[PDB]
């Protein structure tokens, strides 16, 4: 959250064209930069702020934030039963022994073996029920905005849903892209949406990823 | 990019030619010779240049007083005699610009200029517009 504002900008240089140019010290040089930006952000303040949405929280453009495929809410529930599962949970952690150590192990070396198979053959191309399957979303989640004459999405969360299906066909080894595929794709992307861009006021509202201060906020004048 | 330079060696009346800043343009004589700094900065027989200069103008003086021909005075003197001169510089100043007479009018006022003085020896007041 807190990086300064040329980090900001040159960041928004490469996730959006994937390359960082540099005009530095004579040198002139267009770099790549084909890299998967996985962020951590905090509030601003010490606590999350349940009467403000994201955005608005963190104090991020959301020229930044427009550019992400999926946003995640990692704050933890209220509830004792929660409270109770973690403490057991972080008790068999602190139990953690020489068995439950290799048995992890295992499961990292297979872990790292498989997404690097599947980096290295697997190609997902689009069947023609992925295809109508994802027309069919955009223009359902676009149906949303008939109510209230509002924008309820744009064609890059068509993009981003084209990824995120490639990359479920990836992990099942597919090679080819289908319904399976589309549907956790629009699930995971939906449910991120739901948790980021949910004004408290009505709920998720899409217009939060596309600018700041949502229609309940900017009404005040 | 960074630009490349070169050394230039004024002798004689070439000194104070020119200062720094200036956009010259320079005649001269490409010379070189050895230099040992040189050598150990390259390792290799590489040997240092410069300039010696035989003629210094300026690319934004173009024209001066001390290059003004008989000529040059003559047809200017001439100009002079015209009743029409005021108008003929006014008309004269950004051809390609219409109208802004008033514009004009004031610029060539300011781009030919008052005169300096100070009277008693004490008293500065620019001429300047």
């Amino acid at each position: 959250d807190k990086m300064n504002e040329s980090t900001r900008s040159v960041l928004h240089e490469v996730m959006e064209q994937q390359t960082l140019s540099i005009a530095k010290a004579g040198i002139i040089c267009q770099l790549n930069a084909r890299t998967s930006v996985l962020a951590a952000a905090n509030p601003i303040e010490s606590q999350w702020n349940p009467k403000k949405t994201t955005i608005e929280n963190i104090q991020l453009p959301h020229t930044l934030l427009s550019r992400f495929d999926l946003i995640f809410l990692l704050l933890d529930p209220q509830d004792e039963a929660y409270d109770r599962r973690l403490a057991h949970h972080l008790v068999a952690l602190y139990y953690q022994s020489e068995e439950q150590a290799e048995e992890e192990l295992l499961d990292m070396a297979v872990l790292k073996d498989y997404i690097a198979y599947a980096h290295s053959t697997i190609m997902p191309r689009l069947s023609e029920e992925a295809s109508q399957a994802l027309i069919e979303a955009y223009v359902d989640m676009r149906k949303i905005g008939s109510s209230r004459g509002m924008v309820s999405a744009y064609p890059r969360q068509l993009e981003s849903l084209i990824r995120l299906a490639e990359a479920h066909a990836k992990v099942r080894l597919s090679n080819k892209v289908e319904a399976i595929d589309v549907e956790e794709a629009k699930r995971l992307h939906r449910e991120a949406l739901k948790q980021s861009a949910t004004d408290p006021r009505t709920g998720i509202v899409d217009i939060s990823i596309l600018t700041t201060g949502m229609s309940a906020t900017s009404r005040k004048r | 990019r960074l630009p490349r330079s070169k050394d230039a060696i004024l002798l004689a009346d070439l000194v104070d030619s020119c200062k720094p800043g200036d956009e010259i343009e320079l005649t001269g004589i490409y010379h070189n010779n050895y230099d040992g700094s040189l050598n150990t900065a390259n390792g290799f027989p590489v040997f240092a240049t410069v300039i010696l200069a035989n003629h210094v103008a300026k690319k934004d003086n173009k024209v001066a007083v001390g290059e003004l021909t008989d000529e040059d005075v003559k047809m200017i003197t001439s100009l002079s005699k015209d009743q029409q001169i005021g108008e003929k510089i006014f008309a004269s100043i950004a051809p390609s610009i219409y109208g802004h007479e008033d514009i004009k009018r004031g610029l060539a006022l300011a781009l030919f200029g008052g005169e300096p003085k100070n009277p008693g020896g004490k008293h500065k007041v620019r001429g300047d517009i």
